[PDB]
């Protein structure tokens, strides 16, 4: 297990430039989500599913008494099963696929590796149901698409195409594509099918595994890929598992017709018959580095680093929890600035980083682009409170938080220079209760905004806003805002879900600012209330939660976030505090009980106090 | 004229109701793709094609034709002078025709509120793309071969003839008939996507003529497609004239579904805006309307929602107004509330059906076993009418899980049985989860993974916390040897990718539709409500503790035993978590806070004394007894 570790990392390192491209470039799309796996019958064979050369073979001693002295072509494959269909009746035909196909095989684990590869659609030739069975069991659920009719009614948004069909109907021959007639036929049969797998070709990343490189199906892509314009489609990848090495010839000649080719037999040395464990190399290749196994350097980690955190400089202030989902729950982001090692597997970049941080030696090493890019994480780090591993006060910067009103009238007073002055304008309306000219300011963003995380960011705060403003007006019921403006705004808001809101923006944007999506949803303080529990035990929780409340205020403020004002936070706010100053009551008079002689609050409890709590509020906490 | 568009409702013919029907659904769904053609363009006073040829005619034969154009000359003329006069003449004239700005008309706004999933113009212009921009809907706009696999966005709006974002050239868009005649060689990616999204969603045809060349094109296309393999696109039709009948039955046996808009409304010949304007409104105020008129709409409209749900034993009353989409807030003591219900009360007809035998005998009998399997729903859910019929009601509580109870040797009994269906097998589960023996446990629930969409998605969560608590269980031991290390290393294998966050996501849209209230089950979102509910009451109890002042303690109550309720009769492994058990803990704590209060001016039972015994600890007892 792990020499076969070793022996990955050493065929990474010595592999060769071009394998490596196609390698970050299948990671990449995978990341994005944007990836395709053309599943071929190789994979099928390495769970010991039933060859179609068996069934071959079947319908020739069915046809003849006798298997064929020699070898059979690539037309006889097609040939054969089709004047078994002829000669015979088709229900001969049937049953025999029914005695040589229904049965059960265990799924292999290349299965798993697709799979965990996250492929957007998984399109096959296979007419077995084991990446089904796969799918079933990982938890991944995928439109199974084998037939016509399934094309119209898809469950969900991710399909599992099987283009020449199953036998989930039935083990019957007109439910598969097999004999030649069918092969003939299948552009007047499968209209539809084809259309969307050419569609998905076109739209996605394709990896092609399990297929010859003289494959019947490899070839009609190709040809129809050779109709499509020039450089107007991505090449799709090739893996090949061929025993022998590809010859520079054959590589070339299919490179140039539109296959990037990664070749396992180049990469390592394997028996003749170990198909799996080629198989096995390429997609584990893959897959240790999508999991950051294949990090050995420097100057890596920064641009790994670099890519997830760029596109957070747009923003204020990151929460210690959104650094969590922004690198997939690799470390824990402690509120005390401490980084702990959680789920990742691969090279810990992080506390590179730190040793980097700490050793100015080791960062001077690092090329020029690259140390411009640690400088620049440097910088954020230390500007979120981020400080070293954990075996190595908060201050809120934003006007509206101090109520600082004549300041915040000042800034808008102002001539703003860019659109995040433009959002920060908006806000402080917002908090000045100037309600419609925030409303105008966030559309005018809108608008002029197409990173585009103001944009999103803008959409939020408009739907907060205009909220905001029909619970002020029912509630009223004087006129603050004009007729004419509450039906303007009503028909701009009309049927506008911003559930979809994150789900409408591009792709990149939905990978870059994932830790953004919990802003569009109705409730997204219930994690912090839930663990507001602990604070409820009589057997640190305290500061930890403390912490998290100044961490969510910071965000919410720095950030510019409507939502601030909400009642849900302030419910938040109050129960948190609440709950902070009766424990400590209860500390104390459990030591003045066991002892017979808690809580320091600072300007920001008093503000926190001040602005979220009622009177009714502080009246219980000052009689409990 | 809103009240007139209300007036056309009341006067629809069936078909166009059924047809909204679908049209309102698909937007729901995320699944309406909006066909625009050039008629919505020309409602901009967009300059037409005819105007074009016109030009072309006047620039090569030197007068204007004294005619009318043909079909086949608004192809062949533009080619004529492409041919002639050469490819600089062709661009020029195109671009001192259409390099104008011309405002968005409302039926643009019209279509994009309605939440397409894509949208497919014939038209060059930038109309849609400006009304996109303005309405602040992203879409990926895709006019050349290279822009299909550029795309930025999952949502396209696809002009399949081009447009003149690249320059005001004639090989950016399809104008003359050359281009028609090599559209499929020169645009495969484009018309492959076309097909993709018409065969993947619905289409609504608007802005069309019902004999134009795309509409033809497409209807021959869908010939050759398998019979009943899709679904027949919407074409709204706004000529002046009524459509005939035959032509009417001869398009739709073609594979269209035509809304007339001539016929919904009498409007001038020459005033198409308002053509346009009745149907686009008309789908667009049929979105709220749930389309109830009479009493079997109404028991077809709550089986609908409520069906799916007969899959649990037992729902939580607080997650019905979920269900419901926050139409009726559904109370804890089993009373409902018109919460936002704006159009007819479909649950306040279901009330007063069961009240009185009278109008429940005049159904239909598929309705009226709906409304009996229904009426059985929400007896067994404790749901008994509306607050202001309710009167005297009952805090009467039971719990039907053996694991509740504790019946350890029944427990054992069951699970040694063999299983009868995948519910028995579920149950089984539970109970080994329940006994101690997660390994088998876990194994069960795999099989009945395998075997498998409630059931399904519920054993996902039950299987995914059952190795969170053997994790757990594993590392407070190291922290005896429960469990071998190749069942350990076996399930770390098989959930180290697993992620719950997006399991309901990757759900059937069916399933995240019709199972909704179940997603909250993934996170502690699920115990968020009562959580945030049960600080309040106590602060609020807090307050009637000291000024000596439904109760606060019946509804925690109410609360607490639903939680209990759905989470035991379920067979869901959340009973086990730290987080409920604090909560229960705290809402008992509370409740006899208030007794001791009210002792000195309710008693402990059963279920109480269960779920102190279950969920307190020791310390817990010590502090409830000195208070």
């Amino acid at each position: 297990s792990k020499r076969y570790g070793e022996k990955l990392k050493e065929v990474f390192l010595m592999l060769d430039n071009n394998v490596v491209e196609c390698i970050k470039e299948i990671t990449e799309s995978s990341r994005n989500g944007k990836l395709v796996f053309f599943v071929g019958a190789g994979v099928s064979t390495l769970s010991d599913y039933p060859q179609w050369w068996r069934l071959v073979d079947k319908y020739h001693e069915e046809l003849y008494g006798s298997p064929k002295k020699g070898n059979y072509s690539s037309d006889e494959y097609l040939r054969i099963p089709q004047i078994f269909y002829n000669v015979k009746g088709e229900m001969a035909f049937d049953g025999i696929l029914k005695d040589f196909f229904q049965v059960d095989k265990p799924t292999n684990p290349i299965h798993d590796k697709i799979l965990a590869m996250n492929p957007a659609h998984v399109i096959t030739t296979n007419y077995d149901n084991l990446i089904d069975t796969a799918c079933w069991k990982r938890g991944k659920y995928f439109s199974v698409i084998s037939a016509e009719e399934d094309v119209a009614n898809a469950t969900s948004s991710r399909y599992l195409l099987k283009v020449h069909g199953d036998f989930r109907k039935g083990f019957k021959g007109e439910n598969v594509v097999l004999k030649e007639d069918d092969y003939l036929n299948y552009d007047q049969n499968y209209p539809l099918i084809s259309n969307l797998m050419k569609t998905i070709i076109a739209t996605h990343t394709i990896v092609f595994i399990g297929y010859g490189l003289g494959d019947y199906n490899i070839n009609m892509l190709l040809n129809w890929v050779r109709k499509l314009q020039k450089d107007s489609f991505h090449k799709p990848f090739f893996i090949r598992t061929d025993p022998s090495p590809i010859e520079n010839e054959t590589l070339i000649y299919y490179e140039n017709k539109g296959l990037r080719i990664i070749d396992a037999a180049s990469l390592i040395d394997s028996n003749e018959y170990d198909y799996l464990e080629r198989y096995s190399a390429v997609m584990d290749l893959l897959i240790e580095s999508q999991e950051n196994k294949f990090i050995t350097k420097d100057d890596e980690v920064i641009d790994y680093i670099y890519g997830k955190i760029s596109p957070l400089f747009a923003l204020q202030y990151i929460r210690k929890i959104d650094l969590k989902h922004v690198f997939e729950y690799d470390y824990h982001f402690e509120v005390n600035g401490t980084v702990v090692r959680h789920k990742n597997k691969g090279f810990g970049y992080m506390e590179r980083f730190f040793e980097l941080k700490e050793s100015c030696d080791e960062r001077s090493k690092l090329s020029k682009k690259q140390y411009e890019r640690f400088n620049a994480l440097f910088n954020f780090f230390e500007k979120n409170g981020v400080i070293c591993m954990a075996k190595d006060s908060i201050e809120i910067n934003s006007l509206a938080y101090h109520g600082k009103y004549d300041v915040m009238k000042k800034f808008i007073e102002e001539q703003s220079v860019s659109i995040e002055d433009d959002y920060k304008k908006a806000f402080f309306l917002a908090c000045l209760g100037r309600w419609e000219e925030s409303y105008d300011l966030y559309s005018n963003i809108i608008l002029n905004s197409i990173n585009g995380c103001v944009y999103y960011l803008s959409q939020i705060n408009r739907y907060r806003i205009y909220q905001s403003i029909t619970q002020a007006v029912t509630q009223f019921n004087y006129k603050p805002f004009t007729d004419e403006f509450l039906a303007r705004i009503e028909r701009e808001m009309t049927n506008f879900n911003i559930d979809d809101l994150f789900n409408g923006m591009p792709f990149e944007f939905q990978k870059k600012y994932k830790i953004l999506e919990f802003l569009s949803d109705n409730q997204f303080l219930y994690d912090d209330t839930v663990k507001l529990f602990e604070l409820t035990n009589k057997v640190s929780s305290d500061i930890v939660v403390l912490l998290r409340l100044y961490d969510n205020l910071r965000f919410l403020y720095e950030n510019c976030l409507w939502s601030v004002s909400f009642h849900e936070f302030h419910q938040y706010i109050r129960n948190s505090m609440s709950l902070l100053i009766e424990k400590a009551e209860y500390e104390r008079t459990r030591d003045i009980d066991e002892l017979g002689f808690g809580f320091f609050m600072e300007y920001y409890d008093f503000v926190n106090i001040s602005r979220h709590f009622k009177i009714d509020d502080i009246k219980n906490l000052e009689r409990s | 004229y809103g009240e007139k568009l209300k007036e056309v409702f009341l006067m629809l013919d069936n078909n166009v109701v059924e047809c909204i029907k679908e049209i309102t659904e698909s937007s729901r769904n995320g699944k309406l793709v909006f066909f625009v053609g050039a008629g919505v363009s020309t409602l901009s006073d967009y300059p037409q094609w005819w105007r074009l040829v016109d030009k072309y005619h006047e620039e090569l034969y030197g007068s204007p034709k004294k005619g009318n154009y043909s079909s086949d000359e608004y192809l062949r003329i533009p080619q004529i002078f492409y041919n002639v006069k050469g490819e600089m003449a062709f661009d020029g004239i195109l671009k001192d025709f259409f390099q104008v700005d011309k405002p968005t008309n409302p039926i643009h706004d019209k279509i994009l509120a309605m939440n397409p999933a894509h949208v497919i113009t014939t038209n060059y212009d930038n109309l849609i793309d400006t009304a996109c921009w303005k309405r602040g809907k992203y879409f990926s706009v895709i006019s050349a071969e290279e822009d299909v696999a550029n795309a930025t966005s999952s949502r396209y709006l696809l002009k399949v003839h081009g447009d003149f974002r690249k320059g005001f050239k004639g090989e950016n868009v399809v104008l003359k008939e050359d281009d028609y005649l090599n559209y499929d060689q020169n645009y495969p990616l484009i018309s492959n996507l076309m097909k993709t999204i018409i065969a993947t969603h619905t289409i609504v045809f608007i802005g069309y003529g019902l004999g134009d060349y795309n509409i033809n094109m497409l209807l021959n296309w869908v010939r050759k497609l398998q019979k009943d393999s899709f679904h027949k696109p919407f074409f709204i039709r706004t000529d002046p004239s009524p459509i005939e009948n035959e032509t009417l039955i001869y398009y739709e046996n073609k594979g269209l579904r035509i809304i007339d808009a001539a016929s919904l409304i009498d409007s001038n010949e020459y005033d198409y805006l308002e053509r346009y304007s009745a149907v686009m409104d008309l789908l667009i105020e049929s979105q709220e309307n749930k389309f109830i008129t009479k009493d079997d709409e109404v028991i077809d409209y709550i089986y609908g929602k409520i069906s799916p749900l007969f899959a649990l034993q037992y729902i939580r009353k607080i997650d019905l107004k979920h269900v419901f989409e926050y139409d009726y807030h559904f109370e804890v003591n089993g009373t409902v509330v018109r919460h936002k219900n704006k159009g007819f009360g479909y649950m306040e007809r279901f009330f007063e059906l069961k009240e009185s035998c009278d109008e429940r005998s005049k159904l239909s009998k598929k309705q009226y076993e709906r409304f009996n399997a229904l009426f059985n729903f929400f007896e067994k859910n404790g749901v008994i009418c509306m607050a202001k019929d309710a009167g005297t009601l009952n805090t009467s509580i039971e719990i039907n899980s053996l694991a509740y109870h504790g019946k350890y040797d029944v427990m054992k009994k069951f699970i040694e049985e063999q299983s009868v269906s995948i519910e028995d097998d579920y149950k089984k589960a539970f109970f080994l989860a329940c006994l101690g023996r997660w390994e088998e446990s876990y194994d069960l629930y795999s099989n009945i993974i395998l075997n498998s969409g409630c059931v399904y998605y519920l054993s996902q969560i039950n299987r995914y916390r059952i190795y969170q608590s053997i994790t757990q269980a594993v590392t407070q031991f190291n922290g005896y040897k429960p469990f071998t290390d190749e069942f350990l290393a076996r399930i770390e294998r098989e959930m180290t990718n697993f992620n719950i966050d997006d399991l309901f996501n990757g759900m059937p849209f069916e399933f995240q539709k019709k199972y909704k209230i179940l997603e909250f089950l993934s996170d502690n979102q699920f115990l968020y409500d009562d959580t945030v509910k049960l600080f309040e009451l106590t602060n609020k109890v807090r307050s009637e503790m000291s000024e000596g002042s439904m109760s606060s303690d019946i509804v925690v109550l109410l609360r607490l035993y639903d939680n209990l309720r759905f989470l035991y009769e379920n067979c869901l492994w959340s009973v086990s978590f730290h987080e409920f058990h604090q909560y229960i803990r705290n809402s008992m704590s509370l409740l006899i806070e208030k007794a001791e209060y009210e002792r000195t001016r309710f008693f402990m039972e059963y279920y109480d004394f269960v779920n102190i015994s279950r969920h307190f600890k020791i310390d817990d007892i010590k502090n409830l007894e000195r208070s």
